[PDB]
C-alpha cells in the first residue's frame, strides 16, 4: 500500500531535442526574442547554485608560463641586528657537523636556503660551506658550493 | 605536573610535547562525521589562535560509489571508494627531518596510500606472531651476510646522497680547451 | 601501557598497591620476544 | 546487443584491454613495437632450441583441437629441456636483455647515452656467462635488442637513428 | 512506450551514473576469522569472562549466562554483543579481551578492585 | 508577486500572450491584447 | 626479516615498477613555482576593509 | 538472415506478485531485454512502468493493453496472474489468447499454480503452434520476490529451460527442472498440501503449548529448531499464533497468502488424485487440514492469514460431527 | 532532466568572457580557430576515429555518452587517458602483514600542498608529460597500487561543463603564418632518474670475459 | 533410516567443485541422507566439463542445478553438517581473469621462509567465517520517497548527481557454521574459470586432479561423520577401491 | 560445589563420564545406584579413562542427599522417577535440604513434575526438570537437548554444569515446562512424520518420478520439515516397494507412543467427546495402527502402509 500510495510526484520528462525554454526563449530558431533572465535572480546566493561558474576558464599563460617566471624581485629589508644574527645562525648550520644526525648534503641545503630567503651569502658562508663538505669528502658538493657562488 | 590532573585525557611528558599525526574529527553526528590529517603537539593547543601545526589532508569515512566506471572501465572499479587527500611532501618533510610521531589509525590510512608500511596493530589474526633463536639468526646471518663496502654503499645511497654522478658526467661537466 | 600479569611478585601491604610490578624470569624472556617482533 | 549474462562474464578481459584505447594512432604503434616483440618472444619461449622438424613433431602429436581452442605452438605446453631461474624461464636472454633497456628508456623518458644501461647488461652477463656467450655479438642478438631505438622518436630520418643507434651497437658489438 | 518521448531510452533522463552497477565484496574475501580454542587456562568461556573480569566499571563475570557456548561467545561481533543488553564497558572489555585472545594474549591481568 | 514576475508578464512576450489566450481563448493576439499589468 | 624481504622483492617482476608516491618528493620550496593567478591586491564592493 | 537484436521479453499479470518480477528483470536486464509489460489496466501498466523508471532501470519498456501486440512483440512471455481462471483467460480461452496466437520459436512461462490438465492443454496447444510452454509454479513471496528468492519448478523442453535459465535468475534463486509438461504443477500441488498440512500441525502445537502453560514461544521455536522437528511453516507462523491465542478475540490479519489461495491450491489436488470409483479417502491428515482451513474460510476469514486455523479448528470439528 | 515545478531557463554564453571583436588578436585567433574547425562533425569524421572497433562505437554511442563527451571539453582522439600501475614498497614484516592493504573498497589519494590544487594550472597540473603531476593513486580492494583514470584526476578540481563539437587540432594551419620559432638543474634532475647500479661496481665498464670456456 | 540432519556444501559458486562434491557424497551414502550444495552467486550454469569428468568416474551430475543456499540460511540451525569449500586464502586473486598467485613456501627461486618466524596457521584451530559464508542484502532507496528525495537525505552513495539509489547488493555475514555438529573448509583452487591461454585438455585435468580430491576429502568427511553419528554412511563403497 | 549423578541407566552412565570428565578437579562428583558393584564398575572405567575428582560410590539416598548440593536423576521410567524423588522413605525431595538443588531429565508426566516441584518448593529446596532427547552416542559427544523448567536463578546457577554434557540448554518457564516442551516436542514430531507420509504417498500417486529433485524443492519451499528431509529417502523405496519389511531404528513407533502416552494424561479432559486435535489424533492413530501390526519397533517411516488403517479408527470412533 506505500508504494501504491508513493507515486512520482517529484520528476518530470525530461527536454525533447529541440524544446523551447519555460519562457518561450529558444537558440538557433529564436533569435532576438531570447531574453536574459540573470538580473530577476536574487543577487547575491548563500551558496554556490549548481549553475555557478560551471563552465569558466582562464587565459593560456596561466597554463603555459614557465617555472618561476612569475616572481618580482622584491628587496626586503631588516635591520642589521637581524643581519648579523641570521648570517651567524646560517654560518652555524653550515657548519654542524656531519655523521650523527645531520648529512652532509645538509651544508648545502643551508647554503642555498640563504638564496632562497633572499639572504647575499658572505664568503664566509663560502668558505665554510667548502671546507665542510671538503673534510666530510663530498668533492663534487664542494665544487657545487663554487658553481652556486659564480651564478651569484 | 598538576596538581589535580586532567583525568580524562592524561599524556606523557607534558606540554606541549612532540608534534604528531593524529586524525581529528569534527562535532557532528557519525552520519556526516568526517576526518583530517592533521600535525599538533602532543598536548593540543586550545589557548593560541594556532591550534596546529600543518593539514596534511582530509579523509572521508564513507565509501562513495565509483562515479567514474565507464571511463577506461579496469579491474573491479566499480567498488566504492574512500576518498582522501593527503600532502606527501608535508608528509615527508615532518615524517623524516623533523621525526614527528604517527599515530596508528593515520599509519594505517597511509599504508593504504604506498607511503608507509602496515602498521604495527594490524595484524593477522591467522599468523601467530614469530619465536626468535640466537642460533638459528646466526646461522641465516652467517650463511648469507653481506660485504663490507655493498652494505656501506647501500647505506649511503639510501641516506647521505643519491646524486653521484659517473665518470663520464665528472668529464662533462669538466672544463674546456679554452680554459676561462 | 605496563601490563600487571597476575603472577608477579605480590606486595602483602595492605597500605598501597597490592601488586609489585616485578616478574617471573619467563615473563622476562617472553617479553624479549615481543621486544623483538617489535623491533623488526 | 548485449547477451544475458547466464554466467558471471568478465566485463574486462586484460588490465590494458581499454587503456590501449586512450592511446594515440602513432602511440598506438610506437607501444605495439614492444608488446608485439615481448609477446611473440613469450610465445617462442617454450620452444626456443627445437629444430624445425621437432616442432612439427610437436605441433603432429597435439592433434587435439576444438573450434579455437588454441594453436599448439604459440604457447606449447612442451616440457622444455634446460631448466632455468627468474625471468628465463619466460623469457630468452635476448629479451632479458631487451627488457632492461626498455626499463632504463622508461625512466630516462627519450634519447640517453649507452652508459646508463651498460652495466645492466654487464650485470645480466655476468648472471648468465653460458648465454653470454651464445649470443653475445650476433647479428640476431643486436638487432633485436636494438629495434627499440626508434620509438623514442618515430619519425627521424635515417641518417639520426643510425647515429643514435651507433653507440649501442658498439657496445654490444666490443 | 510509457514514456512521452518515443525517441529516448529513459523519459525522465537519468544521470548516466545512477545506473552504473555497484559491485561489492566481503572482508571474509580478504582474511578469514579462526577461532582460538579453549586451553588448559582458560577451558571454558565463563572462566575466560571471569578472567578478563578486572575492574569494578566492567562486571565482565555478570553475564556468563548471556553467552551459549565459547564459539558463541568468540563469534559475536559487537552489534549482537549490544543487542544481547550488556552495558557499554563491559561490551568493550569483553570484546577486547576476546580480540587479545584471538592475538595470543590471554586474559591473565591483575584485578584492581581491591 | 514572483521575482520573474516582470519577464514572465512582458508585453509581446510568448507568456503573456499564452496567459492572454487562456483568459479570453478567442483574442485576436494583434490587437486584443492588453499592455499594463492593471487588472 | 629484511634480507629476506629484499631478495623477494627483487625477485619478484611486478613490485619492481616505479612508484611516484614513495620514489621521491616534488618542490619541497616554501613557495609555488608558477602564478596560480592569486592573490588578488584589489578589495570588492562589499568590503571596507581595503589595506 | 537475421539481424543482430535484444531479445523481447514480457511481462503480463503484474497483481502482487507479477508487477516484482518485472521490477527486477527492469532492474537487472542491463539494457538487454527491451521489457514489455502487458495490464488490463493501461493505467496500472502505465504507474508500473512509471514507478520503475525513476527508481531507475537499464532497459527500455513498452506498454501494452491487449494481447495481440504482446503476442506480436514478445519472444519469451512470463505469465503471473492471480486466478487459474484468468491463466485460462489469457493463455487459451480469449479470442486473441496467447498459446491459441504463439509464432514460430516462441517461448511462453506460467508461474500462476494451474491445474495439471490445464497445463497440459496449454503445452499441448503450445506444441501445435510450433512454439514452447514451460509451467513454472512459484513459491515466495513479494518481499522474496524483491530479494529475488523464489523457488520455480519448470515443467518443459530442457532446451527451453537451459535457454531462459539467465532469465530465471533474474527473480528466482532456487530454480529446479522437474521433468517436462506438468511436473512442476505436479510438484508445486505436493508442496502446497505439505504446507497446508504443516500448518495445521503448528497451530496445533502452539495451542497445546498454551494448553500446558507455556508462554515463552520464541524459547520454544529454538528449542524445536534445534531439535528433531521444526518446520518452516511453524518458524513462519509462531509468533502471530501465540499472539492471536493468548487473545482468542483478536481477529487474524490480512495476508497475501490466505486461505482461500490454500483452497483453490488444493482444489487442483482434489481434482488431480487418482482412485474416484474407491472415492478417493485415503488420506486422513490432509482431509482433517483440509477441513479446517474449510471452515475458517466459511468462517469470513478466507482472506486473512493461514494462522487463523486456531480459532476454526473446533468450528471444522463441529463441521465433522454435522457431516 | 527536470523536476515539477521549477521552470528551468536556458543559458546562453558557456561561460562570462571578453568578447572577441574587442581585439584585432582576439579576432584573428576566432578566425584562425574556427578555420581549423568544422562545422557539423559527424560519426564518421577523423575526430572519432578512436573508435576503430564496433564495440567501442556501440558503447561510446549507446549509453553514457553523455559522460563520454563530458570528460573532456575539447575534442581529442582518446575521450580519456591510459591507467598503470606502481610498485608496493618492501615490507619488512613480510607474510606477517602481506594480508594489509587489501580492502573491500578503492581507496583514492589525491596530492595537496603548495604547487598543487590550483585550478588556473588544471591542465598543466594534471598532465602526463609534467615533471611534477599531481600523483593521484588508487588501491584497490585487492591490494594493486594504480595510477588515476582522466576522468578519476579531473573529478579533484571545480566543475567545468562545456564542450567543444567543430575545433578539431590536428588541421591547424602551418607554414603560412604558424611558423613556431625557438644552471645545473636539468642535469641533476637526469642524475636523479639515471639508474645507479654502478655504485656498486678510466676503469670503463665491459663484457665479462668467459672463463668457464677459457 | 539416519540421524543426521543434513549436510550443506556452501561456495561462492556452485558449478564445479560444490556440485562434484555433491554428487560423490551423494553417492557413496546411497540417496540416503541429505546433502544440499549451494552457493553465493546462483547466476551460473553446471560445467560441461564438470559433466563429462564426472561421468568418467560414473556419476552424472547433469540433473542437478545451480542454485543459492538462500533458504538453507534461515534453517542453518538445523542442519548437522556445514562443508564449505573454498579456494586458499593466499593464492586468492579478486580478479577471476588471472592464474592463483604463489603460496608462501617455508623451510631456490622462490624465497623459502623459516617455519619460526613465519609459522602456519595452526591446524588445530577451528574457522569462523569464510568467503563462503555471507548472503546477499538486497536494497533499494527510490526518489519517490519524500524522505529519501530531500536535499539532505544521506541514503545516497553520491552527492549533487541525483537523488536515492537504485537497487544494490551487499553482503553480510552469517556466523553460524559453528552452530553445525560438524563443520569444515576445504581448500581447493578454483577450476571453473578457464586461464587466459589454457587449452581444453588441460583445462579438463585440472577438474580431473579436483575430483580426487574431492573424493578423497568426502570419504575421509564420511568416515569421521561415521564415527559421530556411529551408523554406516559409506553404504556404496564401490569407488574408493579404484 | 558437589554434583552427584544417581539415574544411570543407559543414558546415565554418559552424565556422569562427562561430569567426571570436564570437572578438572573444579566440583566434587557423587555417583549413586542401586547396586553397589555396577558403581564401582563405573567409577573403574571412568578413572582408568580419565579422573580429575575424587568420586564416591553411594547405595542409598540418603547419604546421596545430605552429601551433595546437586543431584541430577537420569532415569528409564516415570515410576523409577517417582519412586527416587517422592514415594521413598528416604525420598530425595521428602529429605531435600533447604538450599539443595535437584534437576530430573526423565521424561515424566506434567504432573508428576507438578508434585516433584510442590514437594520441594515445601521444602525450600529448588526442583527443576530437564527432559533430554538425543542418542547415547550424543550423550558421549556431548550434545543433548536440557529443556529446563523451574526458578530462574536456580537455572542461572545450573548453567555450568549443564553445559559438561549438554550442548542446547533452555529455560521453558517456571513449574516444569520442561515435560511440556519435551512432550509437545514428540507431538509435532509425529504430525510431520505423518505429513510427509502423506506427502510422498500422494507424489507416488500422481506419478512423479525423481524423487531426488522433489526432495530439494520441498526443502527449499515453504510446510518443510527435518522429518520429511529424514524419511524421504527411505520413503521413496519404501511406497515403490511395499513388500519390504521397514528396517529397525533405535527411534522407534513404540518409543513414540511411549512418550506420547504422557500427552492425554497432561491434556485436561476427554470427555468432551470431540478432538480439538484433528491433526494430532490422526497421528496416532496411524501410529497406533502401524504398533498394533507387529511393527511397533520398527523405524518411524512405516506410517505409510497403515496411514489407510488410521481412518478406519475416525470413521468407527
Amino acid at each position: 500500500k506505500v508504494d501504491s500510495f508513493h507515486a512520482n510526484t517529484q520528476y518530470q520528462h525530461a527536454w525533447p531535442l529541440l524544446s523551447h525554454d519555460d519562457l518561450g526563449n529558444s537558440d538557433q530558431s529564436n533569435n532576438t526574442k531570447n531574453i536574459m533572465y540573470s538580473m530577476y535572480m536574487p543577487k547575491r546566493n548563500k551558496g554556490t547554485a549548481p549553475w555557478f561558474r560551471g563552465a569558466d576558464t582562464y587565459s593560456v599563460k596561466y597554463c603555459e608560463q614557465g617555472r618561476y617566471e612569475y616572481q618580482r624581485y622584491l628587496m626586503i629589508n631588516r635591520f642589521p641586528s637581524e643581519y648579523k644574527k641570521h648570517f651567524l645562525s646560517f654560518l652555524s648550520n653550515i657548519r654542524m657537523s656531519s655523521g650523527s644526525a645531520t648529512i652532509p648534503q645538509e651544508a648545502l641545503h643551508w647554503l642555498l636556503r640563504m638564496i632562497v630567503d633572499n639572504f647575499n651569502p658572505q664568503h664566509v658562508h663560502y668558505i665554510a660551506a667548502m671546507k665542510t663538505l671538503q673534510s666530510a669528502g663530498e668533492l663534487d658538493m664542494a665544487r657545487d658550493v663554487w658553481k652556486i657562488m659564480e651564478r651569484q | 605536573a598538576r596538581a589535580v590532573i586532567k583525568r580524562r585525557s592524561p599524556q606523557l611528558w607534558g606540554a606541549p610535547g612532540a608534534p604528531i599525526i593524529r586524525m581529528r574529527g569534527h562535532h557532528v553526528v557519525w552520519k556526516f562525521q568526517s576526518y583530517d590529517l592533521v600535525v599538533e603537539h602532543t598536548h593540543k593547543r586550545r589557548n593560541s589562535d594556532i591550534r596546529l601545526l600543518h593539514y596534511l589532508g582530509k579523509h572521508c569515512p564513507h565509501p562513495q560509489k565509483s562515479l567514474w566506471s565507464p571511463d577506461t572501465p579496469v579491474a573491479q572499479d566499480r567498488h566504492l571508494f574512500m576518498l582522501t587527500t593527503v600532502d606527501i611532501d608535508a608528509f615527508k618533510y615532518w615524517f623524516g627531518v623533523k621525526r614527528c610521531r604517527l599515530s596508528m589509525k593515520p599509519w594505517a590510512l597511509l599504508a593504504k596510500a604506498g607511503l608507509l608500511p602496515p602498521s604495527l596493530t594490524q595484524n593477522s589474526k591467522i599468523m601467530p606472531k614469530p619465536l626468535f633463536d640466537k642460533e638459528s639468526l646466526m646461522r641465516y646471518y652467517l650463511a648469507n651476510r653481506k660485504d663490507e663496502d655493498v652494505m656501506a654503499r647501500e647505506k649511503y645511497l639510501n641516506y647521505e646522497n643519491s646524486m653521484v654522478k659517473t665518470e663520464e658526467e665528472r668529464a662533462a661537466e669538466r672544463p674546456v680547451a679554452p680554459y676561462l | 601501557r605496563q601490563i600487571r600479569p597476575y603472577y608477579n611478585l605480590p606486595s602483602k601491604s595492605e597500605h598501597g598497591r597490592k601488586m609489585t610490578g616485578f616478574l617471573t624470569p619467563y615473563r622476562h624472556w617472553m617479553w624479549k620476544q615481543n621486544e623483538l617482533w617489535r623491533n623488526v | 546487443v548485449a547477451k544475458l549474462q547466464h554466467n558471471p562474464a568478465p566485463t574486462t578481459l586484460n588490465f590494458y584491454e581499454k587503456s590501449f584505447q586512450q592511446l594515440s594512432d602513432v602511440q598506438q604503434r610506437q607501444t605495439g613495437l614492444l608488446i608485439g616483440a615481448a609477446v611473440g618472444d613469450a610465445a617462442a619461449r617454450a620452444l626456443d632450441g627445437y629444430t624445425a622438424e621437432e616442432v612439427a613433431a610437436v605441433a603432429a602429436e597435439s592433434g587435439s583441437l576444438q573450434d579455437e581452442d588454441e594453436d599448439p605452438v604459440v604457447f606449447a605446453s612442451v616440457t622444455p629441456r634446460e631448466h632455468k631461474s627468474g625471468l628465463l624461464r619466460h623469457h630468452s636472454y635476448t629479451f632479458y636483455l631487451f627488457s632492461q633497456l626498455l626499463r632504463v628508456m622508461a625512466t630516462s623518458r627519450g634519447d640517453f647515452p649507452v652508459q646508463y644501461v651498460k652495466n645492466e647488461w654487464v650485470a645480466t652477463a655476468r648472471a648468465h656467462p653460458d648465454c653470454f656467450v651464445r649470443e653475445h655479438a650476433s647479428l640476431l642478438h643486436v638487432l633485436c635488442i636494438t629495434m627499440q631505438l626508434p620509438v623514442i622518436y618515430p619519425w627521424a630520418d635515417d641518417s639520426t637513428l643510425r647515429e643514435y643507434a651507433s653507440d649501442f651497437l658498439e657496445f654490444l658489438t666490443e | 512506450t510509457y514514456g512521452p518521448h518515443k525517441s529516448y531510452k529513459y523519459t525522465y533522463m537519468p544521470d548516466p551514473r545512477k545506473l552504473a552497477p555497484i559491485e561489492t565484496t566481503q572482508r571474509s574475501e580478504i582474511v578469514p576469522q579462526s577461532i582460538r580454542p579453549p586451553t588448559s587456562y582458560v577451558p571454558n568461556h565463563e572462566t575466560f569472562l571471569e578472567r578478563a573480569d578486572i575492574h569494578r566499571l566492567r562486571p565482565t563475570s555478570d553475564f556468563k549466562a548471556s553467552f551459549k557456548d565459547w564459539n558463541d561467545l568468540f563469534t559475536c561481533d559487537k552489534r549482537q554483543l549490544r543487542v544481547r543488553g550488556i552495558p557499554r564497558m563491559t561490551r568493550d572489555a569483553i570484546r577486547t579481551a576476546v580480540q587479545a585472545f584471538q592475538n595470543g594474549n590471554p586474559p591473565e591481568r591483575f584485578d584492581t578492585k581491591e | 508577486v514572483p521575482r520573474i514576475y516582470y519577464a514572465w508578464m512582458r508585453p509581446g512576450s510568448f507568456t503573456r500572450r499564452r496567459f492572454e489566450k487562456m483568459r479570453n481563448p478567442f483574442v485576436d493576439l494583434e490587437t486584443g491584447t492588453s499592455l499594463y499589468f492593471r487588472d | 626479516f629484511r634480507d629476506v624481504e629484499e631478495r623477494r622483492h627483487s625477485r619478484d617482476v611486478v613490485n619492481e615498477l616505479p612508484n611516484p608516491w614513495y620514489d621521491y618528493v616534488a618542490h619541497a620550496l616554501p613557495f609555488p613555482d608558477r602564478d596560480a593567478g592569486y592573490p588578488d591586491e584589489y578589495g570588492d564592493l562589499g568590503q571596507w576593509r581595503a589595506p | 538472415s537475421a539481424i543482430k537484436r535484444s531479445l523481447n521479453v514480457g511481462v503480463v499479470g503484474m497483481g502482487n506478485m507479477g508487477v516484482p518480477i518485472a521490477r527486477n528483470l527492469g532492474f537487472k536486464a542491463r539494457s538487454a531485454m527491451y521489457l514489455q509489460i502487458h495490464s488490463r489496466a493501461l493505467s496500472k501498466a502505465k504507474r508500473v512502468c512509471d514507478d520503475l523508471s525513476v527508481d531507475g532501470a537499464t532497459c527500455a519498456m513498452r506498454i501494452h493493453d491487449r494481447y495481440s501486440t504482446m503476442t506480436k512483440w514478445c519472444d519469451v512471455i512470463v505469465l503471473a496472474l492471480a486466478d487459474v481462471k484468468a491463466s485460462r483467460h489469457a493463455l487459451l480461452e480469449d479470442n486473441e489468447s496467447l498459446i491459441m496466437n504463439a509464432r514460430k520459436g516462441q517461448i511462453i512461462v506460467d508461474h500462476t499454480t494451474v491445474d495439471a490438465e490445464t497445463s497440459r492443454e496449454c503445452a499441448h496447444e503450445a506444441a501445435r503452434r510450433g512454439a514452447y510452454f514451460l509451467d513454472a509454479p512459484m513459491s515466495g513471496s513479494p518481499r522474496a520476490c524483491f530479494n529475488g528468492q523464489l523457488l520455480l519448478m519448470v515443467g518443459g523442453d530442457a532446451e527451453t529451460f537451459q535457454k531462459m535459465l539467465p532469465i530465471f535468475h533474474m527473480y528466482a534463486d532456487n530454480v529446479f527442472h522437474m521433468g517436462e509438461s506438468g511436473s512442476g504443477t505436479a510438484a508445486k500441488m505436493i508442496s502446497q498440501a505439505l504446507v497446508a498440512s504443516h500448518n495445521a500441525a503448528a497451530a496445533e502445537a502452539l495451542s497445546m503449548a498454551h494448553a500446558l502453560g507455556i508462554e515463552d514461544q520464541s524459547k520454544l521455536v529454538q528449542v524445536l529448531d534445534a531439535s528433531w522437528g521444526s518446520s518452516t511453516m511453524l518458524r513462519r507462523n509462531a509468533p502471530l499464533l501465540q499472539d492471536l491465542i493468548r487473545n482468542p478475540d483478536k481477529t487474524p490479519p490480512t495476508s497475501a497468502v490466505s486461505v482461500d489461495r490454500l483452497l483453490s491450491d488444493l482444489a487442483h489436488l482434489d481434482a488431480s488424485l487418482p482412485k474416484r470409483g474407491g472415492e478417493d479417502e485415503p488420506f486422513p491428515v490432509f482431509d482433517a487440514a483440509l477441513r479446517s482451513l474449510a471452515a475458517a474460510s466459511d468462517a469470513g476469514m478466507g482472506d486473512r492469514d493461514l494462522a487463523s486455523v486456531v480459532h476454526y479448528i473446533e468450528a471444522g470439528e463441529a463441521e465433522l460431527r454435522n457431516r | 532532466a527536470r523536476k515539477h515545478g521549477l521552470f528551468y531557463g536556458k543559458m546562453r554564453f558557456a561561460e562570462q568572457k571578453i568578447t572577441f571583436y574587442s581585439d584585432r588578436f582576439l579576432f584573428r585567433d576566432l578566425v584562425n580557430r574556427r578555420e581549423a574547425s568544422y562545422a557539423n562533425v559527424w560519426e564518421m569524421d577523423d575526430p572519432y576515429r578512436f573508435l576503430q572497433t564496433e564495440q567501442d562505437y556501440e558503447d561510446y554511442w549507446g549509453d553514457n555518452y553523455d559522460v563520454y563527451r563530458r570528460m573532456f571539453p575539447e575534442m581529442i582522439g582518446r575521450t580519456g587517458e591510459p591507467v598503470q600501475q606502481y610498485g608496493q614498497m618492501p615490507i619488512w614484516a613480510g607474510p606477517h602483514r602481506q594480508h594489509a592493504n587489501k580492502s573491500e573498497h578503492n581507496w583514492m589519494f589525491a596530492e595537496i600542498g603548495v604547487n598543487v590544487g590550483h585550478e588556473a594550472l588544471k591542465k598543466l597540473e594534471l598532465d602526463p608529460t609534467n615533471e611534477k603531476r599531481r600523483r593521484f593513486v588508487i588501491r584497490q580492494p585487492d591490494g594493486t597500487l594504480r595510477s588515476a583514470k582522466m576522468s578519476e584526476m579531473r573529478a579533484w578540481y571545480w566543475k567545468e561543463e562545456w564542450a567543444d563539437f567543430r575545433f578539431w587540432a590536428p588541421q591547424m594551419e602551418w607554414g603560412i603564418e604558424n611558423t613556431p620559432s625557438q644552471a645545473d638543474f636539468r642535469k641533476q634532475r637526469r642524475i636523479q632518474s639515471r639508474p645507479v647500479k654502478w655504485f656498486y661496481e678510466e676503469r670503463e665498464v665491459r663484457w665479462p670475459d668467459v672463463i668457464n670456456a677459457a | 533410516s539416519t540421524s543426521s540432519r543434513g549436510i550443506l556444501i556452501a561456495g561462492l559458486t556452485n558449478r564445479a567443485r560444490t556440485q562434484m562434491a555433491e554428487g560423490i557424497l551423494r553417492r557413496l551414502t546411497a540417496g540416503t541422507i541429505f546433502i544440499k550444495s549451494g552457493g553465493v552467486h546462483h547466476e551460473s550454469t553446471i560445467h560441461p566439463l564438470a559433466v563429462k569428468v564426472m561421468k568418467d568416474i560414473g556419476i552424472d551430475i547433469s540433473k542437478q542445478s545451480v542454485t543459492s543456499l538462500e533458504a538453507a540460511r534461515r534453517q542453518q540451525n538445523t542442519y548437522d553438517v556445514y562443508i564449505s569449500i573454498d579456494c586458499s586464502y593466499e593464492r586468492r586473486t579478486l580478479d577471476k581473469s588471472q592464474p592463483p598467485r604463489a603460496e608462501v613456501r617455508r623451510r631456490d627461486d622462490p624465497v623459502r621462509y623459516d617455519p619460526l618466524l613465519v609459522p602456519r596457521t595452526p591446524s588445530h584451530w577451528s574457522v569462523g567465517v569464510d568467503a563462503t559464508d555471507v548472503r546477499r542484502r538486497w536494497q533499494i532507496w527510490s526518489p519517490r520517497d519524500p524522505s529519501i528525495f530531500h536535499e539532505t537525505s544521506t541514503r545516497k552513495f553520491q552527492d549533487h548527481l541525483y537523488e536515492g539509489e537504485p537497487l544494490f547488493m551487499q553482503l553480510r555475514q552469517c556466523p553460524w557454521r559453528t552452530q553445525a555438529k560438524v563443520s569444515e573448509r576445504w581448500e581447493m583452487d578454483e577450476v571453473a574459470i578457464r586461464y587466459p591461454v589454457e587449452r581444453h585438455s588441460a583445462h579438463e585435468l585440472r577438474f580431473v586432479q579436483a575430483r580426487e580430491q574431492l573424493l578423497q576429502r568426502s570419504f575421509d568427511l564420511l568416515t569421521k561423520l561415521e564415527k559421530h553419528y556411529g551408523e554406516r554412511l559409506l553404504l556404496d563403497r564401490a569407488l574408493l577401491e579404484e
